[PDB]
RNA sequence: AGAACUGGCGCUGCGGGAUGAACCGAACGCCGGGUUAAGGCGCCCGAUGCCGACGCUCAUCAGACCCCAGAAAAGGUGUU
RNA sequence: CGUCGCUUUUUGAUCCUUCGAUGUCGGCUCUUCCUAUCAUUGUGAAGCAGAAUUCGCCAAGCGUUGGAUUGUUCACCCACU
RNA sequence: CCAUCUGUGGGAUUAUGACUGAACGCCUCUAAGUCAGAAUCCCGCCCAGGCGGAACGAUACGGCAGCGCCGCGGAGCCUCGGUUGGCCUCGGAUAGCCGGUCCCCGCCGGGGGUCCGGUGCGGAGUGCCCUUCGUCCUGGGAAACGGGGCGCGGCCGGAAAGGCGGCCGCCCCCUCGCCCGUCACGCACCGCACGUUCGUGGGGAACCUGGCGCUAAACCAUUCGUAGACGACCUGCUUC
C-alpha cells in the first residue's frame, strides 16, 4: 500500500494550473501542500507547485537534495525520461483523449463507417460462439 | 392559574375518536404473530352473546384468603355454531405492509354466504359466483386454479382462512352470515396452506381452536347508548344548583391565549357503538348441546361434577330478549362487550 | 433524417431577488457547463416551439396546430455558463422547466 | 502540527503467523485464532518479511488526537497474540460477610447461577459472551477462574459478575460484599 | 427521459440540493435506495434533533398540523419538499416529477443507476468524523419495516449478482472473439483516431 | 424624562438588512442597452457548477454578519 | 466581608397601545404547559453500622387530598397520606 | 366504586457504573472501540382509518334495443409534452478490478497461489444503434443465421408495484437486410421560418364495419331496532 511517494526526484504530471499536460521533477518539499519543481526538457521552469495540481508518476530520479538547474538536466537525459514516458500505458491514455477532440468531421464520418463493420463482424462472430458452447452440451 | 388543587384527566384521549365504528362485527386489529414452532391451528373465532347467568366455583388459590371455598361469580355464555371454512387468501408484505396477494374460494358456495354479497336478497336473482363455480368443475380454468395454489405457496407468507357463522342453527331473524377473514398460525408456509386446502366448505367447531381454560380476548361492538352529553359521556361534574343556563355542562372549555379549542376537552357528542377490544378473559366450561336422534334429544347441558341433573344452560323459560342457546357454547368469566344478540369475536 | 439544434431548458428571467425582468430570459442550453465554452453560442437564433388550437402555416403549405416564438442569443451570464436571451415577444411563463429550439444558425466558423 | 509520520513496531513469534484482508488481522497461532478487524480507524497495516514476520503499523500525516490511536494499534495486538499462544486465566475471589455466596455453572462452562448473594430469594444468571470459559478453582475456597483467548470477551464476561453482585441502597464502604477480580494472568503460565 | 439516483453513501442535504434544482427544469428523477442516505455529525446528535421535531405537535388537534413522517423514504421526501416553492404552483408542479423510493423497486431495479460523486460520504465528509444512517435512525422512530426490506435487498443483490455472473461470461468470449482474424484492417482507423 | 451639534424619518419611494418609519446604500418623468453601490454567490433565489488559497474548530444546547432581538464572573491533560 | 448573573411567580419605575368602553377581586368547573423535584424509578456523595434524614444528577410519565374561621389570593390549624 | 369484570412488552440509550486502551513508555470508562442501563424517549399492544393501494365477486334484451373482448379502416372534436434509446454486480476508498490452477456447493458458483491492468480503456467524459436520401445497373470483402409478422402454437423467467423478457417447432415470403467501389436516376421546386421523431400519443361523442361472448344491479318506498336528533347503520320479504 502507498506504492508510489513524493521524494526528490519523482518525476510528477501537473494536469492543471497554468502548466498543464507537462511532466515536472520534484526538487525539494517546502512546507508540506506545496514542493519546488523544474523541468529541463519540458519546458516548465523553477517555481513551486502545489500538490494538489499535480499527479505522480512511478519514474523516480536520482538527484542531489535541491540542486541546481544543469544537475536535473543530465540525469534527466541519463535516466531518459520522454522515451520513457512515451510507450506507456498512460501517456497513450492522455494522447488518445486529445486525439478525439480536434477529429475533423469528415474524420468522423470515417469512424462511423468502419466502427459499425467490426461491429456488424464481432457479434456475427461472437454469436458463433454462442452457437458452439450449446452444440458441445447438446448431449 | 395553577389550578389550586390537582386533578386527574376525565377521560381517555387513547380512545379519542367517541365516534360510532365503522362496521358492525368486531374486526380484529392484529391477530397474534405466527410462530411455525408450534402445530397447526386457528386464532380467531365467530360467536353470539346471549346474556349472562352466575356459578359457583370451588376457588383454588393457596396463598388468598379466598380459597377452598364456594364463590359466585359473574359468567356470560356466547352461542358458537360451527364456522364453514370457504376462502384462502394469501398475504404478501412489502414495504408497506401486507398486501393481499390473491384468493381462492370454495367449490360450491352455501346459500347464507351469498346472501352476504347483496343489500337485497329479494330484487336480486342470486347470481354471485354463477360464473366463477364454472372454473372448479369445467377443466379449462381448473389447471389454472391449482397455478394459483402453485404461485401462491411459493409468494405469500401469511395465509388466512375465510369462514363464517351458519345462521340456520341461531333463534334470531336476521339469515345473513357473517363472514371472517381469520388466521392461521400453522408451521411452514406449505404446511400452513396444505391444512386448509383439505377444508373448504367443511364445519369447524370451536373445541378445536379453544379448549376449557385457555385465557381469551374478545373483540367486539360496544352499546348503543345515543347521543349524550358532557357530563354523561365523559362523566364531568354536574355544575351546582345555582347555575343559569345549565345543571348538566362543562363550563371552561379553554384558556384565552390559544384561541382555538383544544381536542382535549370534554364536549357533547355521541355516547356507545364504540369499537373495543376485551383482554383476558378465561373460558371456564366448553359446552356441547342437543346431541343426536337416537336417544330422542338429550339435552344434559348445565351439568357440573355435583349438580347432576339432566338441565339446560338456558333458563327457565328462555334468555332474555335473546332466544334460545340450541348450539355449542363458550362461557366466560365476566361481563364482556356488547348488547344481547351481537356479534362479538373471540382471539387467543 | 436529422436534427440541427440544440436542447435548452428555459431557466426563469432575468430577475432581481424581489421583481423580475420580462424583457429579457434567460437558459441554460444542455452542454455548456462554464463561461469558458459559451462563446460558440453567441448570437444564435433560438425559438420556443408549442401548440395551440388554431392551425396556421408560416413556411411550406398546409397549416397546423404549431405556432413559434422567435429569439436571439444576447451574452453570457454566470460562470455557470447558462445564457441570457431576449425574444422578440415576452414569454408566456408556462415555459419555465420546458425546453426551446437553439439552432445552429448565424454562424461566424 | 500535522506530523509526517509514526510507525510503531510489532514482533511476531515463529508459532503465529498474520495475514489480511486489507485492514482486517487475522491471527491464527497455536491455541486456536482470534481475529479483529480495524475498519474504522484509517491507518495502514504492514507485514514485512518472511521467517520472521515484523510487523510495523504507520500512519501518515494526522492530527494529534489521530497519531495517538496508533500505539493503540499495536497494544490490541499484542493481546490477540498473546491471547493466542497463552490466552487470559481471570482469577476472581469472592468476599463475603455472614452470608456464604453460592454459585454454580449450568450451560457447559457459559451461564453462571449465583445464589444466596447477600440473603435474596433471587438467584441471578450471568450469561457470559460466547467464547469466553468458566471454571471453579478447586485446591482453594470459591475462587473463580475464567478462561478464554479474547481479552476483551473475558473481561466483558468477568465485568458482568462484578457489577451484578452490587449491594444497593446501602452502605457500599462498608458491607463490603461481591465477586471482585483479583488477577488476571495466563493460562500457560510462564511460556 | 428520466434519471435514476442510487441514495446510499450520499448525504442528506448535500444530495437532496443538487435534486431540487434538477426538477425545477422539467427533468424526472427517481431516487432509489434511499435507505443508505447518510447524515454528518454522530448518530445521538441525530437521534435528538429528530426527536426535538416530534415534540412540535399543535396543542388543539394533531390531525391537522406538522406531519411526521418515519420512513427514510418519506423523511429525504420532505427536505426536498423544503427546498421547493410548494406554496406556490412551481413549487406544487415540482413534486410531480420526484419519485423517492425506499429499497429498490422492480420498476427500477432494471435500469443503470446513476449516482453524484458532488454527494458522497468518500469525498464530502472528513474520513475521522462520524456519520448515521438514515436507515437505522428511521428504525428507531416508528418505521418498523426495517427488516423486511433488508430482506428484499438480499433478494434483489442475489439476483443481481447472477447477472454480472453472465454479463461478464457475455463479454469474456468477445475479447475471445477479438483475439482471432481480420479485423485489423479496421482497428487501423480507430487506434490512430481514440480506438 | 430632558439637552447641545449635525444628519435622518414626518413629506420619500427603490436596492439590501428574512420581516420593520428611523439602519447601510441611494434619492424617483416614461423607456431600451451597459456598468456598479450596499450586499451577496448549497437549493428556495439571480450569481463560485472557481480543480479558489492558508490555518482553526466537533456540539448528548455547535456556530453562523453593524443597529439586531438572549449573557457574565469563574474553570478545563477538549485542541492549536 | 465581598463579587458576577439569571428570572418576570412580588411590588415599583415608564406611558407605548386602548376613553364612539377589551366586562374589573375571589371561588366553583375543565384542559394544557413549564422544572428551580415534595413524593415514585434509576443513581452518585455524607459527620451514610442498619433505620431515619441530608446534599447533587438524569427525569415532568404520573400524583400532589378531606375540613374549621375569612368574602379572600395569602395566613393559621386539625386529620390523613 | 353503591353491584360486578379486566388493564398488556420490545428496542436504542440518559444519568451513573465498568471493560479494553492510548494520549504522556505507567496510569486513565474515551481519543478510536465496545458492555450493562431506567416510571423519561420511540414502537408494539390499544383507537380512528387518506384527493392512498390491493385482491376478488357480479357486470343491465323485450317487443326492437343495449354492452364487453379481439380484428377494423372512413371522418370529425379536444388536451399537449417530446425530437434515438444503455436490458440491473456487490461494495471498498490507508484501497480496488481482470483473467486464471489446487481443494468445495447440486456439471456450473466457493476459499488461497499466480498473472495483468490502475489518476479507472473490461474506462455511462464511456458504450451500442448510429448522421439510413432512396433506388437501379454492376463488381470485390464480410455471410450461412435469413427477419419483419396476422405469424401458428408451445415453454419458464420475473410479485417489492410482476404489466416485462427470452426460447422452441413450423410458416405467404426474403435470398437485394452491412463495408469498399462501377453506372445512372427520382420536385433540381429556382438563397430563407414551425422540417426530422415519439406515435397508426392521452381524451370523450357517433356513424359502414368482422369474430367472440354478456342478460346485472344499486338507491328509494316497505319492514325491523342489535342502531338512530333527521341522514347513517342493523335486518326481513319465495307464492313455502
Amino acid at each position: 500500500v502507498f506504492r508510489r511517494f513524493v521524494e526528490v526526484g519523482r518525476v510528477a504530471y501537473v494536469s492543471f494550473g497554468p502548466h498543464a499536460g507537462k511532466l515536472v521533477a520534484i526538487v525539494d518539499v517546502i512546507d508540506q501542500n506545496r514542493a519546488l519543481v523544474d523541468g529541463p526538457c519540458t519546458q516548465v521552469r523553477r517555481q513551486a507547485m502545489p500538490f494538489k495540481c499535480m499527479q505522480l508518476t512511478d519514474f523516480i530520479l536520482k538527484f542531489p537534495h535541491s540542486a541546481h538547474q544543469k544537475y536535473v538536466r543530465q540525469a534527466w537525459q541519463k535516466a531518459d525520461i520522454n522515451t520513457k514516458w512515451a510507450a506507456t500505458r498512460w501517456a497513450k491514455k492522455i494522447e488518445a483523449r486529445e486525439r478525439k477532440a480536434k477529429m475533423t468531421d469528415f474524420d468522423r464520418f470515417k469512424v462511423m463507417k468502419a466502427k459499425k463493420m467490426r461491429n456488424r463482424i464481432i457479434k456475427n462472430e461472437v454469436k458463433k460462439l454462442q452457437k458452439a458452447a450449446l452444440l458441445k452440451a447438446s448431449p | 392559574s395553577h389550578r389550586k388543587f390537582s386533578a386527574p384527566r376525565h377521560g381517555s384521549l387513547g380512545f379519542l375518536p367517541r365516534k360510532r365504528s365503522s362496521r358492525h362485527r368486531g374486526k380484529v386489529k392484529s391477530f397474534p404473530k405466527d410462530d411455525p414452532s408450534k402445530p397447526v391451528h386457528l386464532t380467531a373465532f365467530l360467536g353470539y352473546k346471549a346474556g349472562m347467568t352466575h356459578i359457583v366455583r370451588e376457588v383454588d388459590r393457596p396463598g388468598s384468603k379466598v380459597n377452598k371455598k364456594e364463590v359466585v361469580e359473574a359468567v356470560t355464555i356466547v352461542e358458537t355454531p360451527p364456522m364453514v371454512v370457504v376462502g384462502i387468501v394469501g398475504y404478501v408484505e412489502t414495504p408497506r405492509g401486507l398486501r393481499t396477494f390473491k384468493t381462492v374460494f370454495a367449490e360450491h358456495i352455501s346459500d347464507e354466504c351469498k346472501r352476504r354479497f347483496y343489500k337485497n336478497w329479494h330484487k336480486s336473482k342470486k347470481k354471485a359466483f354463477t360464473k366463477y363455480c364454472k372454473k372448479w368443475q369445467d377443466e379449462d380454468g381448473k389447471k389454472q386454479l391449482e397455478k394459483d395454489f402453485s404461485s401462491m405457496k411459493k409468494y405469500c407468507q401469511v395465509i388466512r382462512v375465510i369462514a363464517h357463522t351458519q345462521m340456520r342453527l341461531l333463534p334470531l331473524r336476521q339469515k345473513k352470515a357473517h363472514l371472517m377473514e381469520i388466521q392461521v398460525n400453522g408451521g411452514t408456509v406449505a404446511e400452513k396452506l396444505d391444512w386448509a386446502r383439505e377444508r373448504l366448505e367443511q364445519q369447524v367447531p370451536v373445541n378445536q381452536v379453544f379448549g376449557q381454560d385457555e385465557m381469551i380476548d374478545v373483540i367486539g361492538v360496544t352499546k348503543g347508548k345515543g347521543y349524550k352529553g358532557v357530563t354523561s359521556r365523559w362523566h364531568t361534574k354536574k355544575l351546582p344548583r345555582k347555575t343559569h343556563r345549565g345543571l348538566r355542562k362543562v363550563a371552561c372549555i379553554g384558556a384565552w391565549h390559544p384561541a382555538r379549542v383544544a381536542f382535549s376537552v370534554a364536549r357533547a357528542g355521541q355516547k356507545g357503538y364504540h369499537h373495543r377490544t376485551e383482554i383476558n378473559k378465561k373460558i371456564y366450561k366448553i359446552g356441547q348441546g342437543y346431541l343426536i336422534k337416537d336417544g330422542k334429544l338429550i339435552k344434559n347441558n348445565a351439568s357440573t361434577d355435583y349438580d347432576l341433573s339432566d338441565k339446560s344452560i338456558n333458563p327457565l323459560g328462555g334468555f332474555v330478549h335473546y332466544g334460545e342457546v340450541t348450539n355449542d357454547f363458550v362461557m366466560l368469566k365476566g361481563c364482556v362487550v356488547g348488547t344481547k344478540k351481537r356479534v362479538l369475536t373471540l382471539r387467543k | 433524417s436529422g436534427r440541427l439544434w440544440s436542447k435548452a431548458i428555459f431557466a426563469g428571467y432575468k430577475r432581481g431577488l424581489r421583481n423580475q425582468r420580462e424583457h429579457t430570459a434567460l437558459l441554460k442550453i444542455e452542454g455548456v457547463y462554464a463561461r469558458d465554452e459559451t462563446e460558440f453560442y453567441l448570437g444564435k437564433r433560438c425559438a420556443y416551439v408549442y401548440k395551440a388550437k388554431n392551425n396556421t402555416v408560416t413556411p411550406g403549405g398546409k397549416p397546423n396546430k404549431t405556432r413559434v416564438i422567435w429569439g436571439k442569443v444576447t451574452r453570457a451570464h454566470g460562470n455557470s455558463g447558462m445564457v441570457r436571451a431576449k425574444f422578440r415577444s415576452n414569454l408566456p411563463a408556462k415555459a419555465i422547466g420546458h425546453r426551446i429550439r437553439v439552432m445552429l444558425y448565424p454562424s461566424r466558423i | 502540527m500535522k506530523t509526517i509520520l509514526s510507525n510503531q513496531t510489532v514482533d511476531i513469534p515463529e508459532n503465529v503467523d498474520i495475514t489480511l484482508k486489507g485492514r482486517t488481522v487475522i491471527v491464527k497461532g497455536p491455541r486456536g485464532t482470534l481475529r479483529r478487524d480495524f475498519n474504522h480507524i484509517n491507518v495502514e497495516l504492514s507485514l514485512l518479511g518472511k521467517k520472521k514476520k515484523r510487523l510495523r503499523v504507520d500512519k501518515w500525516w494526522g492530527n494529534r488526537k489521530e497519531l495517538a490511536t496508533v500505539r493503540t494499534i499495536c497494544s490490541h495486538v499484542q493481546n490477540m497474540i498473546k491471547g493466542v499462544t497463552l490466552g487470559f486465566r481471570y482469577k476472581m475471589r469472592s468476599v463475603y460477610a455472614h452470608f456464604p455466596i453460592n454459585v454454580v455453572i449450568q450451560e457447559n462452562g457459559s451461564l453462571v447461577e449465583i445464589r444466596n448473594f447477600l440473603g435474596e430469594k433471587y438467584i441471578r444468571r450471568v450469561r457470559m459472551r460466547p467464547g469466553v470459559a468458566c471454571s471453579v478453582s478447586q485446591a482453594q475456597k470459591d475462587e473463580l477462574i475464567l478462561e478464554g483467548n479474547d481479552i476483551e470477551l473475558v473481561s466483558n464476561s468477568a465485568a458482568l459478575i462484578q457489577q451484578a453482585t452490587t449491594v444497593k441502597n446501602k452502605d457500599i464502604r462498608k458491607f463490603l460484599d461481591g465477586i471482585y477480580v483479583s488477577e488476571k494472568g495466563t493460562v500457560q503460565q510462564a511460556d | 427521459q428520466v434519471l435514476v439516483l442510487d441514495g446510499r453513501g450520499h448525504l442528506l442535504g448535500r444530495l437532496a440540493a443538487i435534486v431540487a434544482k434538477q426538477v425545477l427544469l422539467g427533468r424526472k428523477v427517481v431516487v432509489v435506495r434511499c435507505e443508505g442516505i447518510n447524515i454528518s455529525g454522530n448518530f445521538y446528535r441525530n437521534k435528538l434533533k429528530y426527536l426535538a421535531f416530534l415534540r412540535k405537535r399543535m396543542n388543539t388537534n394533531p390531525s391537522r398540523g406538522p406531519y411526521h413522517f418515519r420512513a427514510p423514504s418519506r423523511i429525504f421526501w420532505r427536505t426536498v419538499r423544503g427546498m421547493l416553492p410548494h406554496k406556490t404552483k412551481r413549487g406544487q408542479a415540482a413534486l410531480d416529477r420526484l419519485k423517492v423510493f425506499d429499497g429498490i423497486p422492480p420498476p427500477y431495479d432494471k435500469k443503470k443507476r446513476m449516482v453524484v460523486p458532488a454527494a458522497l460520504k468518500v469525498v464530502r465528509l472528513k474520513p475521522t468524523r462520524k456519520f448515521a444512517y438514515l436507515g437505522r435512525l428511521a428504525h428507531e422512530v416508528g418505521w418498523k419495516y426495517q427488516a423486511v426490506t433488508a430482506t428484499l435487498e438480499e433478494k434483489r443483490k442475489e439476483k443481481a449478482k447472477i447477472h454480472y455472473r453472465k454479463k461478464k461470461q457475455l463479454m469474456r468470449l468477445r475479447k475471445q472473439a477479438e483475439k482471432n482474424v481480420e479485423k485489423k484492417i479496421d482497428k487501423y482507423t480507430e487506434v490512430l483516431k481514440t480506438h
